[PDB]
């Protein structure tokens, strides 16, 4: 697995 | 997208008293469609919590679960994927890759989910996908106490699964991504 950066989508990212 | 929460080895209340606060802030109602739990909730407190997150909750029996009604294993279909679920204390020696590949063959699944080791893994072997979410609370295991709290969220659409791994490490939530395509 690849670590995500600040801008990247993930499903629990607040919106 | 079908969102599946994968978690287990909570060991609440005997080893840990709750999920990390930063995990609870992220895990909110209304987003998750299915929960696949490797077991060792040990108690109804945690089952009840999972039901706040999604209606469709699947648990398999852990070696420390109070609830004996949970099935030992389960096979489910989400999107195009056949997924197998087992706690994995039945794997001898613990976490053995040959043992996991043997369970994959016995269940005939595209994705095998198992627990027990309290160590996260997400990898493709012989074109099959293997997931272990770790312990969502960072509960100690039979060998070790430096356990990183973690869980997985699979985002399934058709032939593609994107697996997001959430870890509480360095006091912060770290997210990692891996992708698997059905052959």
């Amino acid at each position: 697995a690849v670590p995500l950066e600040f801008g990247d989508y993930h499903p629990l990212k607040p919106i | 997208h079908m969102l599946v929460l994968v978690l287990g080895d909570l060991h609440i209340p005997h080893r840990c008293n709750s999920l990390p606060a930063k995990f609870k802030k992220l895990l909110v109602p209304g987003k998750i469609q299915h929960i696949l739990c490797t077991g060792n909730l040990c108690t109804k407190e945690s089952y009840d919590y999972l039901k706040t997150l999604a209606g469709d909750v699947h648990i398999v029996r852990g070696d420390f679960d109070e609830n004996l009604n949970y099935p030992e294993q389960k096979v489910v279909t989400v999107g195009q994927f056949k997924i197998g679920l087992i706690h994995g204390h039945q794997v001898i020696p613990w976490g053995d890759m040959a043992s996991l590949a043997l369970l994959q063959r016995q269940f005939d699944v595209d994705i095998l989910i198992s627990g027990h080791t309290h160590k996260f893994e997400a990898f493709e072997h012989e074109n099959k996908f293997y997931i272990n979410p770790g312990s969502a609370t960072g509960a100690y295991n039979a060998l070790e106490t430096n356990i990183i709290p973690s869980f997985v969220l699979m985002d399934i659409q058709a032939s593609t699964v994107v697996t997001y791994v959430y870890q509480l490490i360095g006091d912060d939530v770290k997210v990692e991504r891996i992708e698997y395509k059905k052959p």
